[PDB]
């Protein structure tokens, strides 16, 4: 293996034996260094993340696998708290690249290319830097300080985020395409999609995006006794605990496949089950019934279980039969999509989501590069993230004349490794994480899990495999192999 | 001792007093001499010593399962702020009340009243102020329609209510002015001998 | 009264009891030594209290801020005569933070900026009708709100039509002594008694 | 201030002498207006104009140019951003046979 599954899988590909090796040799800092030479953002990201890395650990192989995430979260608050770390950056080179939106894959593209001695000014449409971390992931799942921090740490290295600014409304692009020498879109998908039926253009009938924006600017929200949320991603889940948190006595959740088909995390589906929101099961949408543009009901018909799909979830049936559900407020998250908005001359799919070039990230228009959501639509933020570090490298070589597209690399992997090749291994349980309890939850925003302290963070991190290659960083066999392009 | 010059908080005649403190402790409490009479009663002369008790609270504290629980103040912004809004989202508009006290400064109270705005609420009052003097209907403003340096010219003071005893530097001045003030009397209390 | 205080409380107290009104914000006041207004604020949903003290109210409440006294707060008061007199603060803020702090982050987060007590006085001098001035005025000196004027109503009344509004009052009892709501109020009373 | 020409020059300077700060958006590379690209170079020296609007920037006037309100800034942009807005566009249409 020249580099281990846990680096493998992940999307940035974070080296993540390193700095859990590095964090069980008591080097916080060097694990720091280490993470933050793939993103700018390390505390937000591993308290988020859906972890994919951690589901190929081979430590499953005995037991529950390595908490990355944690001893990720862990060391970037230990150094946040401390002495605050700052890459080093090249002598300037005068160019000028203008990043549209402060996202992840914005914030990511400003952070590597201002690591290269470029001059990057962020514009944003908010008031608040972060995208959809801020104005979509409630405040009891990321602290929104902790994001100001870091976004406050990346503005010292001499970026620049102009707020309030809209691009196409507000500031032409044609404007940013004859001020700079280049240009990325991150704008991300921000339209919320409706509830595709009869009647969904009544009166108490909302959006999940919208009513979590408005949850975070504090603004002024009316959602009466009962609600009712229709969709089963992350977005029926963040809305339906933030709904539950602002006094709605119940709240439903409607859905058309099982539980075991929910593209929500189970944690987070066994957390808003303890806080107390009622799921309704194998059930689509039919009519919004309302009086006087109000509504008040939403009628709907049953299904049953059928065949599994390609995807490996069972498909939903019909059975006629309709059920009623009485409501104050309905909200519809069923999912994202990209809107262009008042931008002109970008070609667009059929999905709305930004057409480029793969692998170079070059729109139809010169000097102008895309990403993020805009690409790939509703995806988790490490993508993101990645796709806006490919991007900034793509930009740098193009801005020195000769655009190279980004290729993968090529490793030696092993996938005989089995259970019965680790019995020789000692057994030690995973690390338990502190949840606070469900009384104090479901009434307030504050956070919901701690992060991990010293020892936890040891004793996770010094139960370990250390499946890679100790040779990788010297071995000339991995170095001939990748130079003359040879399959392994 | 070092000397600051403020004025009583605890009645509407508005002493100015000189506070004489050393360090973080208040020790005694002077009249201005200089730019007011120079009288006090009781509650200016010994009543900042509240400033010195060690009862006084230090932290905010959040209620859970009963028991206080001190907390920082950004999470005590946090919490107040979101309460607020579920309130406002559950029940709708003016179903917030906002009570202060008149002990407040101008821009507290300004703040206090601008907090009442953005919150969607209309019900804005105080126990002590409870609704005002009645005056307001009928001359406009709820106000005084002179000043206190107009005592000194008056040839005659008509005094309702016990003046003497609950702001005592007003009885001083009005008896140095040694204008005639006649009491309206005590067996009067019914207001069909105003009419 | 001059920033809009003046709703009475018997419409707090209705609302209460009937349901419309779900929040109570209290600001250094003291309600809850009274067992009618304690048994009213039992029946509530969400109380924030705002005091120096943890007083009686303080007690039922689901969350504290502390307060600081009036010889830590710069600001300025209202005398009865209209004359607006300047409060310097003597001593450094023993809880950390001053009453305008607290309410200007929290208008913050609500979304109001203001930064420091210049754009509050600003802010009131451009909103509060007869405060005009206010910005400039140089309250070590002596300054009235009505255009700097010790006589009001020398052009007219204020009211509707330019006219006192006569109205008949009916017959009234005895007069009822009023009660004590301010926390600093009934400590000075109270610690009265401890010598 | 929308506009570097003689009417934009003298209320941003007028107005940041009175405290204010001023921000001047030009649609053309150089500032002057009519004066500059409608006097010819014989009449009026440009050099002699340059001198003279540096000397107004020196007093903390931010001039920002290549920059055309409506095409490139809206002006709901100004409005939301700024405490007041002049506009000196000027006059530049000839007028046909
Ligand atoms: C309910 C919910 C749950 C989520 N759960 C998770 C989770 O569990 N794990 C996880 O990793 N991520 C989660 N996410 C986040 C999401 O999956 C990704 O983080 C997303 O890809 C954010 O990256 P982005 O590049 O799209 O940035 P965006 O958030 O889309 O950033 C775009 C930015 O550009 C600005 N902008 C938009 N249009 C313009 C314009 N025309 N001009 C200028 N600026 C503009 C926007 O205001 C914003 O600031 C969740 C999001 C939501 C809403
Ligand atoms: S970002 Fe996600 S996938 Fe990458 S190392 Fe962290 S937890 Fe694992
Ligand atoms: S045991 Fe360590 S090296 Fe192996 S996959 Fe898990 S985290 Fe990576
Ligand atoms: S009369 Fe007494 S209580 Fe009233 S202002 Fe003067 S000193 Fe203070």
């Amino acid at each position: 293996d020249c580099r281990p599954p846990c680096m493998l899988a992940c999307p940035a590909q974070t080296d993540c034996q390193g700095y859990v090796g590095l964090i069980a040799n008591g080097q916080y800092e060097e694990a720091l260094k280490l993470i933050k030479d793939k993103m700018p953002i390390p505390a937000s990201i591993g308290k988020i993340c859906p972890h994919p890395c951690e589901t190929a650990c081979r430590r499953e192989l005995v037991e529950e696998p390595i908490s990355i995430a944690q001893l990720k979260s862990f060391v970037a608050e230990v150094d946040l708290n401390g002495n605050q770390y700052q890459p080093p950056m090249k002598p300037a080179t005068g160019k000028k690249v203008a990043v549209v939106g402060a996202g992840p894959a914005g914030l990511t593209a400003a952070y590597f290319l201002a690591r290269d001695g470029h001059k990057v000014v962020i514009y944003e449409a908010m008031p608040h830097p972060g995208g959809m971390l801020r104005y979509g992931i409630p405040q009891y799942r990321l602290d929104k300080a902790l994001l100001d921090a870091e976004v406050a740490l990346m503005t010292k290295m001499g970026i620049e985020i102009i707020y309030n600014t809209k691009i196409g409304d507000d500031v032409s692009l044609d404007y940013l395409h004859d001020n700079y020498d280049a240009v990325f879109l991150g704008i991300g998908s921000w339209q919320s999609q409706g509830l595709r039926c009869k009647g969904e253009d009544m009166e108490g009938v909302l959006g999940g995006i919208d009513f979590l924006r408005e949850v975070t600017m504090n603004s002024n929200i009316t959602l009466g006794g009962k609600v009712l949320v229709v969709g089963g991603g992350n977005t029926a889940m963040d809305v339906a605990r933030t709904s539950k948190r602002l006094g709605a006595e119940e709240v439903t959740i409607i859905y058309r496949r099982t539980i075991d088909e929910m593209p929500a995390e189970k944690i987070e589906i066994h957390e808003a089950q303890e806080e107390g929101v009622k799921f309704q099961l194998l059930v689509a949408p039919v009519e919004v019934l309302g009086e006087n543009g109000h509504a008040k009901a939403l009628k709907c018909e049953i299904m049953r279980l059928g065949e599994p799909d390609a995807s490996g979830r069972r498909k939903p049936e019909p059975t006629g039969e309709t059920v009623v559900y009485e409501a104050d407020r309905i909200i519809a998250a069923i999912g994202q999509k990209t809107v262009i908005g008042n931008i002109k001359d970008i070609a667009t799919d059929k999905s709305g989501n930004i057409i480029v070039n793969g692998g170079a990230f070059t729109t139809n228009r010169d000097k102008v590069f895309a990403g993020g959501d805009a690409v790939t639509g509703p995806k988790i933020a490490i993508d993101a993230i990645a796709q806006g570090k490919n991007a900034a490298q793509v930009i740098d070589s193009y801005l020195n004349g000769c655009l190279v597209p980004h290729a993968d690399s090529q490793y030696f992997t092993q996938k005989d490794i089995t259970a019965a090749d680790l019995a020789d291994r000692a057994k030690a349980p995973r690390v338990s994480l502190t949840v606070e309890d469900a009384e104090v939850r479901n009434k307030s925003f504050m956070q919901v899990a701690k992060t991990f302290t010293e020892e936890e963070a040891l004793r996770e991190s010094k139960r370990c495999l250390e499946c890679g290659c100790r040779d990788y960083f010297e071995c000339q066999l991995i170095k001939y192999i990748q130079d003359y392009d040879v399959s392994t | 001792m070092d000397s600051m010059a403020s004025v009583c908080g605890y009645c509407g005649v508005g002493c100015n007093v000189n506070i004489e403190y050393k360090g973080d402790v208040v020790f005694r409490v002077t009249p201005d001499r200089v730019n007011d009479d120079g009288w006090l009663c009781q509650r200016g002369k010994f009543g900042l010593g509240h400033a010195n008790d060690k009862a006084r609270l230090t932290a905010p504290v959040i209620k859970r399962n009963g028991q206080f629980v001190k907390v920082d103040w950004n999470e005590a912004n946090l919490e107040v702020v979101k309460r607020l809004q579920a309130v406002v989202a559950a029940y709708g508009k003016d179903s917030i009340g906002v009570v202060v006290s008149p002990r407040l400064t101008n821009e507290e109270l300004f703040l206090a009243g601008k907090l009442a705005d953005a919150v969607n609420t209309t019900i804005k009052t105080s126990y002590s102020v409870d609704g005002g003097s009645g005056l307001g209907s009928v001359l406009g403003y709820d106000a005084s329609t002179n000043s206190f340096a107009e005592l000194d010219n008056s040839d005659f003071v008509l005094t309702l209510g016990k003046v003497k005893e609950n702001h005592p530097v007003l009885d001083f001045k009005i008896r140095l002015s040694g204008v005639c003030s006649v009491a309206w009397p005590q067996s009067l209390a019914n207001t069909a001998d105003m009419k | 009264v001059d920033m809009g205080f003046v709703m009475p409380v018997s419409a707090v107290a209705q609302g209460i009891e009937s349901g419309k009104i779900k929040a109570l914000v209290v600001i250094g006041e003291d309600p809850a030594a009274y067992p009618q207004e304690s048994a009213l604020l039992q029946k509530l949903s969400f109380l924030v209290v705002y005091d120096m003290f943890m007083t009686k109210t303080a007690t039922a409440a689901d969350m504290v801020v502390p307060l600081v006294s009036s010889a830590e707060v710069n600001g300025t008061y209202t005398r009865s005569d209209r004359r607006i007199q300047a409060v310097r603060a003597a001593i450094q803020p023993k809880t950390g933070k001053a009453t305008l702090q607290i309410l200007i982050e929290t208008l913050k987060s609500l979304g109001i900026k203001y930064d420091t007590i210049a754009d509050v006085r600003a802010a009131i001098a451009s909103e509060v009708s007869n405060y005009a001035g206010m910005d400039a005025a140089d309250f070590g000196t002596t300054v009235y709100w009505p255009n700097n004027k010790n006589v009001l109503y020398t052009d007219g009344f204020a009211t509707e039509g330019q006219k006192a509004i006569l109205a008949a009052v009916g017959d009234v009892p005895v007069f009822v002594e009023k009660k004590k709501y301010d926390s600093v109020e009934m400590n000075f009373v109270n610690g009265r008694q401890s010598l």
